[PDB]
């Protein structure tokens, strides 16, 4: 029934994020086998996210044009087949891998744009909010399971190719369940005027920039943490990499859950005390996250457990702010312009950050390594120096959240005024 | 555009009168243009009292919003027709009991009404023909009932009088679909009706050229 | 259902403390708002009190009306100062279950108000 | 065609106020004028009427002999006199006249 449909959709999202972040686990093996530098490592995620963000609006318009179920199932099968084919790529050819990543990004954008509409249409009662909460609870679980599955497959099979072979098998399966348990669900000038109106909103623009910085930091760290930890292990006398990715994925999922819960609790507690609570809690949490992401670099060389606890706290703080910033957004904007504002914010977040951010980090690391000598310690130092940019971006995002705090009450009062008329 | 031909009969205090009329309705434009005529030499009661009943007897032509298209019941039962029972209690001027049958026969709509009048007294507005030729727009509230598996409509109609008196008559209506197809009964809605009247001087016979615009919400 | 009371015609500059309450239950959680409809003009806004504790007023009437919610009495009081002829519109009290901008689910009959 | 109402203000018990309804676009004398009264959250009820010929006026029992409405064709306006003021007058008023398709006036609100 409808509950079974929601469960299968949640499993599909779990597998979607699994395949999104599987590449992060075996990035080291991919770069070693393909003989590419850190720039090539960045290319994958950069082009993937660019295609995702470029394609999402088209998928919204398709959802308007055609039924959601057919598009969702077609995207499932398409990107599952693409991921399966990408596993069998000649070592000489590398552009095929980035093309496959872009196609998978197209499919993932289709899923992310269509599935929420189906979830909303299945239920129109209190259970709809619970199902959406389950979806957003599965997203971090999906990313985790991706990291853990990639690491485990690499360790067991002994080849990184199998990491991209097991998951598609699980994917296509759930696709067949989509059409089995999910019943079928049942302007340009206006959008241009809306867009023209939103840019004049100071709080909304500042929140969009801050979440763009959040996306930048999240993408860069989630992409380069495993490689950085492996480099730290190699530099030290004793070295492992599958266990490191396993621990990182477990910490990532647990951090997602704990950070979401703690951010909800903290913003609820602070809102009752004084106004502008959500932006302030966002800013303080991100400042702490930046402090710990700066301390991780000092801690890693001393010990890897210090770096892991730093990742723990930083992921908690950086994932606790998403619900609060979404609440700020949908506070500021009026109901007639929520959809356009949300789409614009997502596009801006992907474009400014998390798209071209992994490539930026890889390019910085490659430049540092080329300027200096080439060796394990040099590679580790170059990667660390490249990652030192993320704390600055997180601090800038915190400043943006503070500025949004400045323009929060006035913009909310306005929004209410335009709502009344 | 859809043609319509409505023939009805009515007995009031022993006076029998039959009225036949023809016209056309545009559902897309939400417009209705009708013209009636009584074969009998004279019609006892004032014409508006029956013109309102004839107008509200058909609501398939009435345009519905896009969101209310699936909510409509009369169109859903249109292929197999339906039967309506209306009680019209006039204020101090008696009561009307009408039974109507609506069906799309062949390629044209057909509407047959049988009317009974009761509790009429001399010197009243109905007996004295004091009601003028003007009309008024109105609102009808429709709600579904699962026990009767049908739709019940109710409202108040204000009839004008020459001396300025206004009579508020209560209209209640119960529907029953002749066919056994899906009902698609709406939970609750209200339809606003706007009626205008005109006469054609070409013929001495009274024409009662009637124009309706009905919109649901 | 929301019950509103305390509105009557007064001289220019008079003060009216309009009281609004809910029959279903306590409205401390619910966001409350006051609206006005002119006889010859489109409906406008009077004021709003959100769940956080803000008291937002329309720019035209800013600095005139003051809303205060009391949890002990579970009632919303709208005190008026420097009342002007522009406030001849009829006032309606409405409530919402959500903190966020949007149309209020509940409504009240309201009372007329006049000036001069 | 348009109808405009004026003269409405709150009245202390016993006071007498005059309401006025004017028309623009059609001759008022050619057709009958009517006056409705409705309270907050109450069904509309006909409160007064004057025949098109103007020979007599129709009023309900509660208010028979109070409104004493008059009409001026040269002035193209109909005037209403409260006379004795009762709590039932707290309801707001409306001026109505139907030429061709019906037309509803904006009316005015009056409360005791
Ligand atoms: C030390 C930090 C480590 C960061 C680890 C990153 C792994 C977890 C990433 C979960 C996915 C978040 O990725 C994206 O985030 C943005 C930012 O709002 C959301 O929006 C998108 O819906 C989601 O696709």
């Amino acid at each position: 029934g409808r509950g079974a449909a929601a469960a299968i959709l949640s499993l599909g999202n779990v597998l979607n994020y699994l395949d999104r972040y599987t590449v992060a686990g075996v990035l080291l093996d991919i770069q070693q086998h393909f003989g590419v530098k850190d720039r090539g490592a960045g290319l994958l995620q950069s082009v993937f996210i660019c295609s995702f963000m470029v394609a999402a609006p088209i998928f919204g318009y398709l959802g308007d044009r055609f039924n959601r179920k057919v598009i969702l199932s077609c995207g499932i099968f398409f990107w599952s087949a693409v991921t399966f084919s990408s596993s069998f790529i000649p070592q000489q050819y590398f552009w095929l891998l980035v093309l496959s990543r872009g196609l998978v990004g197209i499919g993932e954008a289709s899923y992310s744009t269509i599935a929420p509409t189906i979830i909303g249409d299945l239920f129109t009662k209190n259970t709809r909010t619970l199902m959406l909460s389950v979806f957003y609870f599965a997203i971090p679980l999906g990313s985790g399971l991706g990291y853990i599955t990639g690491s485990s497959v690499k360790q067991a099979a002994g080849d990184w190719h199998w990491a991209l072979r097991v998951s598609p098998v699980l994917g296509m399966i759930t696709g067949t369940l989509i059409l089995i348990l999910v019943p079928a669900t049942k302007a340009r000038t206006s959008w241009l005027r809306d867009m023209k109106a939103l840019i004049r909103n100071r709080s909304y623009v500042f929140s969009s920039l801050a979440t763009s910085a959040v996306s930048f930091a999240t993408g860069a760290l989630g992409m380069w943490i495993p490689l950085y930890l492996h480099r730290a292990q190699v530099v030290q006398k004793t070295a492992e990499g599958a266990k490191d990715s396993l621990i990182f994925g477990a910490i990532t999922c647990f951090t997602g859950f704990l950070g979401v819960v703690t951010g909800a609790g903290a913003t609820r507690w602070c809102r009752l005390k004084t106004q502008r609570a959500d932006p302030l809690v966002c800013a303080v949490g991100m400042l702490g996250s930046a402090i710990f992401i700066c301390l991780i670099f000092v801690a890693a060389k001393s010990s890897i457990v210090g770096a892991y606890i730093c990742i723990f706290v930083g992921e908690t703080l950086l994932f606790s702010n998403w619900a609060i910033t979404a609440d700020i957004l949908m506070y500021v904007v009026i109901p007639t312009r929520r959809a356009t504002a949300v789409a614009l914010q997502s596009f801006t977040s992907h474009l400014l950050g998390d798209a071209g951010s992994p490539y930026l980090i890889g390019f910085i690391s490659d430049l540092i390594r080329q300027s200096t000598k080439d060796s394990p310690l040099w590679e580790f130092l170059s990667l660390g120096y490249a990652l030192m940019l993320c704390p600055f971006v997180v601090v800038l995002g915190g400043m943006f959240f503070l500025a949004t705090a400045l323009f929060f009450v006035s913009d909310r009062a306005r929004a209410e005024q335009q709502v009344n008329q | 555009v859809v043609p319509i031909l409505v023939e009805l009969d009515g007995d009031v205090n022993g006076h029998k009168f039959s009225v036949r009329g023809e016209g056309e309705g545009d559902a897309t434009n939400g417009k209705l243009t009708l013209k009636f005529i009584c074969t009998t030499g004279k019609l006892p009661v004032p014409w508006p009292t029956l013109v309102t009943t004839l107008t509200y007897g058909v609501q398939c032509f009435s345009r519905y919003p896009d969101h209310m298209k699936r909510h409509d019941f009369f169109k859903s039962a249109m292929p197999e027709g339906y039967v309506q029972e209306r009680t019209i209690s006039f204020k101090d001027d008696g009561t009307y009991k009408t039974r109507a049958e609506v069906k799309f026969e062949g390629d044209t709509l057909v509407n047959r009404i049988e009317l009974k009048g009761i509790d009429f007294k001399e010197d009243g507005n109905i007996l004295g023909h004091k009601l003028e030729y003007n009309f008024n727009s109105h609102n009808v509230y429709i709600t579904a009932d699962k026990q009767k598996n049908g739709i019940k409509a109710n409202f108040k109609i204000r009839h004008n009088v020459e001396d300025g008196s206004v009579q508020l008559a209560d209209h209640y209506q119960q529907n029953t679909p002749i066919g056994d197809g899906p009902v698609l009964l709406p939970d609750n809605h209200y339809l606003s009706t706007q009626s205008v009247l005109s006469k054609d001087p070409n013929e001495k016979r009274d024409h009662m050229v009637l124009l309706e615009f009905v919109t649901a919400a | 259902q929301l019950v509103e009371n305390g509105g009557g015609c007064v001289k220019a500059g008079g003060s009216l403390r309009l009281s609004c309450a809910a029959s279903q239950g306590t409205l401390s959680n619910l966001v409350t708002g006051w609206f006005r409809r002119a006889p010859g003009k489109e409906r406008e806004f009077v004021a709003n009190i959100g769940r956080d504790g803000l008291t937002v007023y329309s720019n035209s009437v800013k600095g005139r009306f003051t809303i205060s919610r009391d949890r002990a009495k579970n009632t919303v009081y709208l005190q008026m100062d420097s009342l002007k002829p522009e406030d001849t519109a009829v006032y309606y009290c409405a409530g919402r279950l959500s903190r966020f901008p949007g149309e209020y689910d509940y409504w009240s009959k309201g009372t007329p108000v006049m000036v001069s | 065609v348009q109808l405009v109402e004026n003269g409405g203000a709150c009245v202390k018990p016993g006071g007498s106020l005059r309401l006025s309804c004017a028309a623009s676009g059609f001759p008022v004398n050619r057709y009958s004028m009517r006056w409705y009264r409705q309270a907050p959250g109450k069904e509309r009820e006909w409160v007064a009427g004057m025949s098109s010929a103007g020979d007599r006026s129709s009023y309900e029992d509660s208010v028979k002999g109070r409104f004493t409405i008059s009409r001026d064709d040269a002035r193209n306006t109909v005037y209403l006199q409260m006379n004795s003021l009762k709590p039932e007058d707290t309801a707001v008023y409306y001026c109505n006249v139907n030429v061709g398709f019906e037309y509803w006036g904006q009316g005015t609100q009056v409360m005791v």
